[PDB]
RNA sequence: AUCCAUGACCAAAGAAUCGUCACAAAUCGAAGCUUACAAAAUGGAGUAAAAUUUUACUCAGUAAUAUGCUUUGGGUUGAA
């Protein structure tokens, strides 16, 4: 069916005995005639996969055409209407008839899975002004002609025009005679003395063989819900000049892309993949420096003090004076160590215990009696084992279809096993505004009734909502997740965040509520979370 | 909502009945107060706590709220309540308030002399306290007398009505209100309005300034006619479970 | 810097306060009776003079001089008694005190001066006044057939006060 | 014949529409999860900026859950606001996806089907 | 009091939860008040809808009611169907389907619609606030003939 | 070759969190809660009664909840 693909791409290495795989990032794979494939990749993972294919170039052939093919992405409702105002054809082709008809939908979610277009356009500099497709005549499009698009598919006419992109000499001939601006101007000027003498045309005519034909492909991405247009490289500039003369067309950068994909409850490869070798670097090595550099470079007292905060938890452990974990990033190493230690503290003694008052100070013995010992173990492991040396590990896997939940003086280290997590989106039922790196706690079994009552609604005698009450607090071993992107969600009118939570935490909740608190604050807001199928 | 809870009922004691012109004036002033913005209203009643209370369980509240004003609780949404202002002067003369509790919703007290004032905060069943701001309050009242009652569920009341009648009463009102504010440390203060006429009523967004430029913090001026005045009414209505 | 300001929108209510009238009870009639026009003996000077009288008596020299520095009456209509006054931001409460503690404007008696809103810019009190008039007209044309209020005390006035005297940008 | 034992996943699609930049600025699609005061404010603010588009009415418009909700709003504008409204009952057709029916994931084969419902359009004048 | 419906500022004694009593009241109280004199009576076979029905038999009944075995030289088959509240969704499923198969014999049909409301008053959040709700009422006339001598200016023609 | 004190010059930066403020509209101001549906429209699923028809009901759970809820406002990577 040659429908577009969007998923996750790995890096296999099976060549000698023991082998494994590690997720890399998104990928776009498009099949053609069962023996040609086109792959689109983010630049960062471009080379690593590429050399892998070069391990079998005895059997395949590869063209690094990233300097010869260009693309443009279009989003919105009136998108195809604007693109169709700057494209004409050379001959009569059915794939332009379908393109003409479907450019009048204005709600692209109704269209089916596959909406590929492919044809040959003329030099867009002929028009000298964008022009409609005379579409106002026909305004009785129904849901019966849409079903025709699934049967009247021009397979051969797509393949023939497509194969003029996977061949360098064909798209070299595509430049056979590219016109300069002045000679196009002279050609247009020659239209003031035409023979019909009753027309007054503006667009220049088209020659049968002394002008180039530009192959062109348009595809639809369903998961991101947008339009790709794929074109030869040096042809991009003439087209892009017209596309920005539409009275209501706007160009966007990369931050707007992040915001758009945030609103639709979807991830974002650079910033929001903490289980990939580069997402982990972007999180724990690139944002942290950019934040600390502007933090410690303020006079003390003109910035938020992080280790001097009062009443964060119900009862205080003397390990951390103030806030938990790093102050500048979503620290996942602490999550792994803390959760693993909490699990080990219940090896056979179900009832945990926080601290015993001055048992002792410390074969390099590091006993695992109290939870304060786990916290000081995590404190020791940082700034004295990886701030003076290097070590790499992926403490964050992704959810797997199989079932490997449980586990257990030989190998009992707290950084040896990856702890599986899942990705969720949390919406706030009451006041709140979750920023980045905020923490996500489970709801304690005690005070569940109070939080449920707050969810249902508690009203003042006046008639409004009651907010100023006594907010109860949980322990420090109730930390189960982090939030990686969050701001005011305009599609619902209330604050919302997206983040990750520990997998074993969610599969044991008797309810579906969580508590959210920012970094450097002690206010706990309530929220409800829903899964994302990624 | 807005709550004003000191509209007087035209009757002096248990002997006389209500005439026609008095109720005619009361209806007009109620309509004006409804126009200005108030929604919930209570009706006052003054006795002396030393008189022969009717023995029967009826006709001890001659307000008759469900026959009169029946055409004002619809055709306009304002709701009405009932209250009585006992005047306490002696530490005796019986008539414990277990009887009139069921026949009203709000019970107040208006002490006159030192013995009465110290009795009122000692052990009664009132849920609100008031003073005679017209003239000559027994002065030098301190936190000692008022702390015990305000720690429990009692509230203080201001009327601002006497600031509108005459200058001579106005001066005494503005003198006594400062004392009562500073003695209670700005805790548990609510505002009523003594409206003897359809002229002596006022809006909201100015009287709050009238109390703010006398000593009350602006954070408390916005809860006098509001949450506290709503809570007193809520408790008074919820007291009706005696039956 | 630049000096701030506050604008106060004040109405005048003329309650009946007379016995042996027994009016009807309905949201239409109460508003239609309380909102009669002004007897035209009041003017733009009478209100200002009376509000100056009510300050130097209920407040002293240091209360009547912190407001009189900037106190101007901009717009006033007789068909509907709405008016607009201007003052300093930090000294607006004293003007409100002058407003309440003042009755019996000039020689006219038995009336209430009612400040209904205060706002910073002048562009917004105009919108508030328009919304207020629209609300009154809607509530007077919904109790029954509108023309049962045929006396036209105010009905022809809200439309015709559009921008006749409100071009004070 | 065949019983519709299609408990497998079904991805309901929005009804096909088409707009003209004049129906964009003079139309409201009342959702099922729309709070009452939300739509009340929206309608109250289109009847103030529709003259410049050369129109004289606002087309509230809804189906399913919306209908009674929609009608309630219409009531609030019929009386207690003194405006004239027109009511039209319409039929609508939408499209539903169904699978053709190792272990494979959600990405299965697709077939389209057509199903019809009924809704109401409600024109509120100025 | 703070209870019960309020139709045209007048208290009524009936319960919204039960449908039959409300339908009876709506049938014999307001319908003649909107559909005015028609020579003191016109051939109008009333029909009320409820959320518990079977649409096939109901549309068969509506088909029968508009043709009394092809009455010749008689009155007009004018039908009036009404509903209120959560039952309205069931009515439009009928009223449209009946119009679908009836135009398969290239015949025309004309209908009129009208909308009114019940008011309801109930206890709000706490014991000091009331809340008032609106419940919709929809009535529709189908004719099978041209304009009728009845007075229909408030109705909408479709 | 070391330290302390006073003075001059250069350079960095210009605190964070929580609560209250009357109107079928509000506030000293602004914004958000519009890709119309529960697969109950291959002409939905069932229960009772009486001679296909007539009369009574059950099934929609993140169910829905009415001028209601949520966010923000002086140098945003100092000088507007």
């Amino acid at each position: 069916g040659q429908v577009l693909f969007q998923g996750l791409i790995y890096s296999f290495n099976e060549e000698n005995g023991e082998d494994s795989t590690k997720p890399l990032g998104p990928c776009d794979v498009f099949w053609v005639q069962k023996d040609t494939a086109i792959i689109r990749l983010h630049p960062s993972i471009y080379t690593q996969v590429f050399n892998i294919l070069l391990q079998h170039k005895e059997k395949l052939t590869v063209q690094d055409c990233r300097y010869s093919l260009a693309s443009v992405t279009l989003k919105g409702a009136k998108a195809l209407e604007s693109l169709a105002s700057c494209l004409r054809s050379t001959e009569y082709s059915k794939s332009f008839e379908q393109f003409k008809m479907v450019s009048m939908i204005t709600d692209h979610n109704a269209l089916p899975q596959r909406c590929t277009f492919a044809f040959e356009a003329i030099d867009p500099r002929h028009l000298a002004a964008p022009k409609k497709l005379n579409d106002s005549q026909r305004k009785t499009v129904n849901s019966d002609d849409i079903l025709s698009l699934h049967e009247n598919y021009p397979q051969d006419e797509i393949n023939a025009v497509f194969n003029e992109l996977c061949d360098p000499e064909s798209r070299t001939q595509s430049y056979n005679n590219q016109n300069t601006l002045k000679e196009i101007s002279a050609r247009r000027y020659k239209l003031l003395t035409a023979t019909p003498n009753s027309i007054n045309k503006t667009t220049v005519p088209f020659k049968e063989s002394d002008d180039p034909s530009i192959p062109l492909v348009i595809i639809r991405r369903l998961k991101t819900r947008d339009w790709i247009v794929v074109l030869p490289w040096f042809w991009l500039l003439p087209l892009w000049h017209l596309l920005n003369r539409i009275p209501r067309m706007y160009h966007i950068g990369l931050r707007q892309f992040q915001q758009i994909q945030y609103e639709n409850k979807q991830l974002y490869f650079p910033d929001d993949y903490p289980f990939t070798q580069l997402g982990y670097i972007e999180n724990s090595f690139y944002k942290k420096e950019a934040s600390k550099t502007k933090w410690d470079r303020k006079p003390m007292g003109k910035r938020i003090n992080f280790e001097k905060i009062k009443d964060i938890h119900n009862t205080k452990l003397p390990a951390y004076s103030g806030e938990i974990g790093d102050f500048f990033s979503s620290d996942w190493r602490f999550l792994q160590i803390l959760r693993n230690g909490i699990d080990y503290l219940q090896r056979n003694d179900k009832t945990l215990e926080l601290m015993d008052s001055k048992k002792t100070g410390q074969q390099g013995v590091r006993d695992i009696n109290c939870v304060n010992d786990v916290l000081e173990f995590c404190k020791d492991y940082e700034a004295k084992t990886k701030a003076m040396s290097l070590s790499i590990e992926e403490n964050i896997p992704v959810a797997l279809c199989k079932n490997r939940k449980c586990q257990f003086s030989s190998s009992f280290s707290l950084t040896f096993f990856p702890r599986c997590i899942i990705a969720v989106s949390c919406t706030l039922l009451e006041r709140g505004h979750p920023k980045d790196n905020a923490r996500i706690y489970q709801v304690p079994e005690k005070d569940l009734e109070h939080w449920l009552q707050l969810a249902k609604g508690v009203y003042r005698p006046n008639g409004r909502k009651d907010h100023d009450l006594k907010i109860p607090l949980p322990e420090v071993h109730d930390l189960i997740g982090f939030i990686t992107s969050g701001t005011y969600h305009l599609n619902c009118g209330n604050g919302m965040g997206i983040g990750f939570i520990d997998h074993h935490a969610a599969i044991r909740q008797p309810t579906r509520y969580v508590l959210i608190r920012n970094v450097g604050t002690n206010t706990y807001r309530l929220g409800e979370w829903s899964k994302i199928s990624v | 909502m807005l709550v004003d809870l000191n509209v007087p009922w035209p009757q002096n004691s248990y002997a006389d009945k209500v005439t026609s012109q008095a109720v005619n004036n009361l209806i007009k002033t109620l309509s004006t107060l409804h126009m200005l913005g108030y929604t919930h209203i209570a009706i006052n009643f003054t006795v002396n706590h030393s008189e022969k209370f009717p023995n029967d369980v009826k006709l001890l509240n001659p307000i008759d709220i469900k026959r009169r004003f029946g055409e004002l609780m619809d055709r306009t949404g304002l709701k009405l309540y009932s209250r009585i202002t006992l005047i306490i002067d002696d530490p005796s003369k019986g008539q414990s308030l277990s009887k009139i509790s069921q026949a009203f919703d709000i019970v107040a007290a208006l002490p006159i002399s030192e013995k009465g004032l110290t009795l009122s905060t000692t052990n009664l069943d009132i849920d609100l306290l008031t003073f005679q701001y017209g003239s000559r309050l027994p002065t030098f009242l301190k936190h000692k007398s008022i702390c015990s009652c305000v720690n429990r569920g009692v509230k203080l009341e201001i009327v601002y009505g006497y600031a509108l009648r005459d200058v001579q009463a106005r001066r005494q009102f503005v003198s006594n209100v400062r004392s009562v504010i500073r003695s209670s440390r700005s805790r548990g203060i609510v505002i009523g309005s003594g409206a003897m006429s359809p002229l002596e009523c006022r809006n909201i967004l100015g009287v709050t300034s009238l109390i703010k430029n006398l000593g009350l913090p602006s954070d408390r001026c916005s809860k006098a006619m509001g949450d506290l005045a709503s809570l007193v009414l809520l408790n008074g209505r919820l007291r009706n479970k005696s039956h | 810097v630049r000096l701030k300001s506050r604008y106060i929108l004040f109405e005048i209510i003329f309650p009946p306060t007379d016995t042996n009238v027994e009016e009807s009870v309905s949201k239409a009639d109460i508003l239609l009776s309380h909102h009669r026009a002004s007897p035209a003996d009041v003017s733009i000077k009478s209100i200002l003079q009376e509000i100056r009288r009510s300050l130097s008596l209920n407040l002293g020299d240091y209360g009547s001089a912190k407001c009189n520095s900037l106190l101007q009456l901009k717009y006033f209509s007789n068909k509907t008694s709405t008016g607009i006054i201007r003052c300093h931001r930090e000294d607006c409460d004293l003007v409100i005190m002058a407003l309440m503690l003042m009755s019996k404007i000039g020689d006219v008696d038995g009336l209430i001066v009612n400040p209904v809103k205060v706002s910073g810019t002048i562009k917004k009190i105009e919108q508030f006044a328009m919304r207020r008039n629209s609300k009154i007209l809607n509530i007077i044309k919904c109790s029954q057939s509108s023309h049962l209020s045929d006396n036209d005390f105010i009905i022809n006035d809200f439309k015709k006060i559009g921008r006749e005297n409100e071009n004070e940008n | 014949n065949t019983h519709n034992k299609s408990t497998k996943r079904v991805t309901k699609h929005p009804s096909l529409k088409t707009l003209t930049h004049k129906q964009i600025h003079t139309t409201i699609f009342v959702k099922s999860t729309t709070p009452y005061v939300s739509a009340l404010k929206r309608i109250n603010k289109f009847l103030d900026s529709v003259h410049k588009q050369g129109s004289s009415y606002v087309a509230v418009l809804g189906m399913g859950k919306a209908v009674e909700k929609t009608l309630a709003l219409g009531c609030h504008f019929q009386d207690q606001k003194n405006k004239k409204i027109e009511v039209y009952t319409k039929t609508i057709e939408v499209l539903d996806e169904v699978i053709t029916e190792d272990v494979e994931d959600d990405d299965k084969e697709t077939q389209l089907k057509k199903r019809a419902v009924s809704g109401v359009e409600l024109r509120i004048y100025v | 009091m703070i209870n019960g419906v309020y139709y045209n500022e007048i208290s009524r004694d009936l319960d919204i939860s039960s449908s039959t009593q409300c339908l009876r009241f709506l049938k014999e109280t307001v319908i003649p008040s909107l559909a005015n004199n028609g020579n003191n009576s016109t051939s109008i076979q009333y029909h009320g809808i409820s959320k518990n029905d079977n649409i096939k038999k109901s549309v068969n009944k509506l088909d029968k009611q508009i043709n009394m075995a092809d009455r010749s030289l008689g009155l007009q088959q004018v039908v009036c169907i009404f509903s209120y509240g959560p039952h309205i969704q069931k009515m439009l499923s009928i009223l449209e389907i009946f119009k679908k198969g009836y135009i398969k014999n290239n015949k025309k049909i004309y209908q009129w619609n009208k909308l009114t409301s019940f008011d309801i008053k109930r206890e709000g959040r706490n014991e000091l606030q009331e809340e008032r709700l609106k419940v919709p009422i929809l009535v529709t006339l189908v004719s099978d003939s041209e304009i009728i001598d009845l007075n229909l200016h408030s109705f909408t023609k479709q």
